[PDB]
RNA sequence: GAAAUAGCUCGUACUCCCCGAAAUGCAUUUAGGUGCAGCGUUAGUUAUAAAGUUAUACAGAGGUAGAGCUACUGAUUGGAUG
RNA sequence: GUCCAAGUCCGAGAGGGAAAGAACCCAGACCAUCAGCUAAGGUCCCCAAAUAUAUGCUAAGUUGAAAGAACGAGGUUUGUCU
RNA sequence: ACGCUUGGUAACCGUGCGUAGAGUGCAAUGGCAUAAGGGAGCUUGACUGAGAGACAUACAGGUCGAUCAGGUACGAAAGUAGAGCAUAGUGAUCCGGUGGUUCCGCAUGGAAGGGCCAUCGCUCAAAGGAUAAAAGGUACGCCGGGGAUAACAGGCUGAUCUCC
RNA sequence: UAAGGUGGUUAUUGCGGCGGGGCUCACCUCUUCCCAUCCCGAACAGAGAAGUUAAGCCCGCUUGCGCAGAUGGUACUGCAGUUUUGUGGGAGAGUAUGUCGUCGCCUUUC
């Protein structure tokens, strides 16, 4: 289980970077959202890593 | 040169069956000329016939 | 000047050269050269080919060759003066060739090294590349 | 100038490839010359379209001097 | 290809282009030969062999080639019809259907084997 | 007649809340206008629901970048034969 | 400048920075508050915050905004071979 | 390539090497030798009634196509044939002409005429064709708009120019 | 064990050279008949068994021509910032090297 959490903000990204914050739980640059460790979910943070700190 | 044929079937007309097969080709007016006779299916009489070009 | 006899089209359209041509870097036949140590693709012209080359050749009057390995194989065009811009591409003005940072276009052979240097360095003074000595490594 | 025409593109290309199902009359390529030859279950047609015959799975198994055979395993 | 062999080869690859077998109905090649003429029942859709028939048994009487081809025929065809096959593909593996070919088929058609 | 017609310019009056584009394609006596498609709003439908979006695993067809030409077509530097 | 393709923004978009700039960097404004933490960018004064710490270079006011050539030179620091 | 009178290595012939450099009517691309290239025999499926399912797709249109029935051509039979190796060779509607058709036919019976199927007439070439039928001047001009668009000046860049 | 027939496998399976073999395969002898040459029994077809491994065919060897071909490195490229680069993917050519096939089913044989 590993949290997330968007730092930036997708004003000047890519529809498929920008849907690829959509696809997790995140809508606002304050929001944190926990999920699982799943070679699946390890794809979206590759996509966009850049604008999102994974704590744990 | 290549006109447009019109075979009708020779056999026909001498029945008492009403209608006339025809078959609507092309030709050339130089290197097949004397009206082209050529063996064609009657759907009238349900059987095939030596259709020549009028 | 050095041009093809012919070729299959006249219009050629004008690529995009990408650096470091990983093909004629390396001396071949002659143990002195200058290579390009140039940032961007250049368009050496038959002009400077044939101002270069007899450059090279008045100086060392009848000692060694001069291979040049490079060829303007492309044909560049140039609209005239006073038109407007579009009603289809121009005629052809000149010839070029496409030189890539790393390639050489020079070498000698026969001279020394005394008079390949200064041989080479009046013959770069009519190109517009920054270009470098280079000597072969079996030397 | 003299160089101002072209004609319409027909859109060719490959249709549903070697891994989904297909029907009875499913165009699978449209070519210009027989470049992909029919195998099992896959016939030609005139204008060297190849047309599926049974209902199935794609496979085309490149064979033979670099020559696709396209062909359809049944399910 | 004019080596006897590959001319024939030729034929036999644009006749097997259109003639197969499966285990119904399947495929019947023959082979000539200067003497002893063969033939055989494949099924091509899965390999192995159903029957096969030649002039070197003890049934066969000497004679001319012709009725030779046709006794094996009679035999294939008496032997084929034992399993339960009725249908089969008459391919000619690179000969003339004329001759020694043409009455082992006349040999089979005369009995069974649907053809 | 007559408030002729104007594919043209100008003007178009109170408030609050919700959603929210396009400047592309095909035609046109057509190009600063329209017709259809594309993008929007309102309402209603798929339920043991269906479809969308992103990523992963698996499986496909390609001829771009690159590379090479004694692998064709065209071009091409230098030596040996002639 | 012009004609296409893959994205973003302005168009229809407020706020902060580059001194002032529709597009550049950060960032998507329901109101009210003399509350706090940050992004880009900065902490001598105009003008909020370091005349903060550690190491080296520059002597040209180069520089402190952006942006320069072929070609010269016994300017200086530093690594290897010699 | 090697031999041979004309005959000349570019005519025909003989023997080898030759995966395709030939040819496929006509441009280019793709394909084709187990031929789609060439020859011989027999023939007319260049048939009738039709279109499971797809590819393109604003519409109008366009392309490929498997089973079934009735009679055929070739083949011993399987089997193939609903035009050409495949992509260009084209023109909507209206109107008029020809062949077939108790389909209708204005009180009744005919007829004129119309309807359905097959088919003909348009460089309507400005080829989605505004009419069957169509060229110029205006410095005597007028009205409605445009910096959507030029001439002078400003702006960006130097092809040209000038200087180093 | 050997041979003949017939299939699968993208030449690592092919081409060439050197030696061996023949119950089946092949040349070999003839054209009355079935059949055919835009001329020829050359090919196809038929009738036979005097001879033969000479050739076709099959075995064993050959890196010779072909064909296949790494590891490493490089080019190129997706994403992020930028003069620099970091993360992943990763060629082509070339070198070492490999290859004188392999897998089934029937008939006669040991």
């Amino acid at each position: 289980k590993l949290l997330v959490k968007q730092v930036r903000s997708k004003i000047n990204c890519p529809l498929s970077q920008k849907r690829g914050l959509e696809a997790l739980g995140l809508r606002k640059l304050g929001q944190v959202v926990e999920h699982e460790s799943n070679p699946a979910i390890l794809g979206m943070i590759n996509k966009v890593k850049h604008l999102v700190s994974v704590e744990e | 040169n290549r006109i447009q044929v019109i075979l009708e079937c020779t056999e026909h007309k001498t029945s008492g069956v009403p209608g006339t097969s025809r078959y609507i080709t092309t030709k050339n007016k130089k290197n097949t000329p004397d009206r082209l006779e050529i063996k064609k299916f009657n759907p009238i009489l349900k059987r095939v016939t030596v259709h020549k070009e009028i | 000047m050095l041009q093809p006899k012919r070729t299959k089209y006249r219009k050629v359209q004008k690529g995009r050269m990408k650096g470091n041509s990983q093909r004629g870097h390396e001396l071949s036949n002659g143990m002195f050269g200058i290579k390009s140590v140039h940032e961007d693709g250049m368009f050496l012209t038959s002009r400077q080919i044939e101002a270069a080359r007899i450059a090279a050749t008045r100086y060392m009057k009848r000692e060694g060759q001069l291979w040049i390995k490079i060829f303007p194989d492309k044909p560049i065009t140039k609209k005239p003066l006073e038109v407007r811009m579009g009603k289809g591409k121009g005629a052809v003005e000149y010839w070029w060739a496409v030189v890539k940072p790393g390639r050489i276009m020079f070498e000698v052979g026969g001279v020394p090294l005394s008079v390949a240097k200064e041989a080479l360095r009046l013959a770069a003074q009519k190109l517009p590349v920054k270009t470098k000595f280079v000597v072969a490594r079996d030397f | 100038s003299k160089n101002g025409r072209e004609s319409e593109s027909k859109r060719l290309g490959v249709k549903i490839y070697g891994g989904q199902a297909a029907i009875a009359g499913n165009i699978i390529v449209r070519q210009r010359g027989s470049k992909h030859n029919p195998g099992e279950n896959v016939y030609i047609s005139k204008d060297h379209t190849l047309h599926a015959r049974v209902a199935g799975v794609v496979k085309f198994q490149k064979k033979r001097d670099n020559k696709s055979y396209v062909s359809i395993i049944p399910f | 290809s004019l080596t006897k062999s590959e001319r024939r080869q030729r034929i036999k690859f644009r006749i097997r282009k259109t003639i197969s077998g499966s285990a119904a109905k399947p495929r019947l090649s023959v082979f000539r030969s200067n003497k002893e003429i063969y033939a055989q029942l494949i099924d091509d859709v899965n390999g192995v062999t159903i029957l096969a028939a030649s002039s070197r048994e003890k049934e066969i009487a000497k004679g001319t080639n012709v009725e030779i081809a046709a006794a094996v025929g009679k035999l294939v065809a008496e032997k084929a019809l034992k399993a339960g096959i009725d249908t089969i593909t008459f391919d000619r593996g690179g000969y003339l259907y004329h001759g020694r070919i043409k009455s082992l088929a006349e040999g089979a058609r005369a009995a069974g084997l649907k053809f």
